[PDB]
């Protein structure tokens, strides 16, 4: 999971 | 401020293509001179504007055969069909003028770019 | 020897989201505590191991509503179907809880996986 | 495009  | 899931894409297109290879939910026949292909008719629509101009006809969007143009190769058909379900691309030195055409009568701008990019280094 | 094309995945799965916001070759309708959800079976399918194991089934796989358990809240399953079709999760301190339970339900492992985290930093 |  990332910050997009 | 959502977060994203990298992976999520490319595990719902692996997910698609085992529907795929497994016949579930597939929805259409496409005919290349007598060759014949079950998809998912989104799918096609996902990857084509060819197809996604068919499946948004009032008429055509109920059908479940569509037979292509006799010209079209069932190799180059079959390689694009398989490049829609896993983003990877056959392209071969015997087969790229096929591919070309096909992915030019299918309207997928990525593929005729990568085409016409090998083609011109070859010359 | 094939070539990929990195954006592919994500380009299907952004075309798959403009059809369902325009209700375009949407299969299936999912209910929560009566609020109502179109969207396509496959999509369903490919992000979770409940839709999975629903349209594989001789029977249900023909149904055009299919009715999710009335514990389910409708928020956690609109913000799950989000996710689906774009990858990107809005999990806030408010619904955490809802989102958690909706995806344990649906069998979405990685959506689980981040809530369990998320929950386990605020203790 | 890339080798994968
Ligand atoms: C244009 S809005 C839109 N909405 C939904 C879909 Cl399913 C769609 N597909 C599509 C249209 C045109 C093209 C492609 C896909 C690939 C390509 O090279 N050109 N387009
Ligand atoms: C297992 S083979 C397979 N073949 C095709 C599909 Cl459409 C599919 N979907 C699916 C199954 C289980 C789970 C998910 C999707 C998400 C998750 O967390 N668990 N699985
Ligand atoms: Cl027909
Ligand atoms: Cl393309
Ligand atoms: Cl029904
Ligand atoms: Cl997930």
């Amino acid at each position: 999971w990332v910050i997009p | 401020s959502c977060i994203q899931f990298t992976r999520h894409a490319s595990d719902v297109l692996l997910n698609l293509n085992r529907l795929r290879s497994r016949d579930i939910l597939t929805d259409v026949v496409i005919v290349v001179s007598r060759e014949q292909f079950r998809a998912h008719k989104t799918v096609l629509m996902a990857c084509s504007g060819l197809f996604y101009s068919i499946f948004t006809d009032q008429l055509k969007c109920n059908l479940s055969v569509i037979n292509l143009d006799p010209e079209i190769n069932p190799e180059g058909f079959c390689i694009l069909l398989d490049f829609m379900y896993t983003s990877r691309l056959n392209l071969r030195e015997g087969n790229i003028m096929a591919v070309m055409a096909t992915a030019m009568y299918l309207q997928m701008e990525h593929v005729v770019d990568t085409c016409r990019k090998f083609i011109k280094a070859s010359e």
